[PDB]
């Protein structure tokens, strides 16, 4: 699991979707026209997208890496930096602790934070 | 500052992404040779482009009631 918790962490704290064996949940189209479809594998994915907390889960860490994504083509930048806010992630390295419970939902939200902080940061002053 | 193209359509589009103030979180539109030719093509082009000049195409319309291009009329 280990190069799928590092795909996973990109997506979550940099927006980057890296997926050359198509293995990812979140697929888009392209590889202008920024607005474009995301799509579910619902066949790679960890959990079922069935529970309704699931879902949200799938939605959140969606929406983490979009914003990234959005900041990365905004400010032209290949990465966005840890001291681009006061929140720092640090890596998955154990995939099976983060699937244990709660650890899952609260990594995400970390990230989602983050994406929201920095986000936000941008569009209220950049 | 805005870089805007005009559609005729209307729509005003800004060219490209809309860039981040100068405040970020952490130049000039000048052209290069080819883009110097290009606006120079494109000048020609369009006098050219005038209907009135389309004589070496079935798209100009060729006048109305005299069946002929405009040209041929003046």
């Amino acid at each position: 699991s280990q190069d799928y918790c590092t795909m996973l962490y990109e997506w979550l704290t940099q927006g980057i979707l890296n997926d050359p064996y198509q293995e990812f949940m979140t697929y888009d189209d392209l590889e202008r026209a920024w607005d474009t479809q995301y799509f579910i594998r619902k066949d790679v994915l960890l959990r079922d997208c069935d529970s309704e907390e699931d879902k949200n889960l799938l939605f959140k860490m969606l929406r983490t890496g979009i914003l990234l994504k959005v900041v990365r083509a905004s400010l032209q930048i290949p990465t966005i930096p840890s001291n681009s806010s006061d929140i720092t992630i640090q890596e998955i390295n154990d995939f099976a602790d983060l699937m244990e419970g709660s650890n899952l939902e609260l990594y995400v939200d970390k990230c989602y934070s983050r994406a929201n902080e920095i986000f936000l940061k941008l569009f209220f002053q950049g | 500052q805005f870089d805007l193209i005009r559609l005729n359509n209307g729509t005003i589009e800004l060219n490209g992404i809309l860039t981040p103030k100068a405040e970020v979180l952490t130049i000039e539109k000048t052209l290069n040779i080819d883009e110097l030719e290009s606006v120079h093509n494109t000048f020609l082009t369009n006098i050219l482009s005038h209907k009135l000049f389309a004589t070496n195409t079935s798209e100009i319309s060729v006048g109305d009631y005299s069946g002929q291009p405009y040209p041929t009329s003046l």
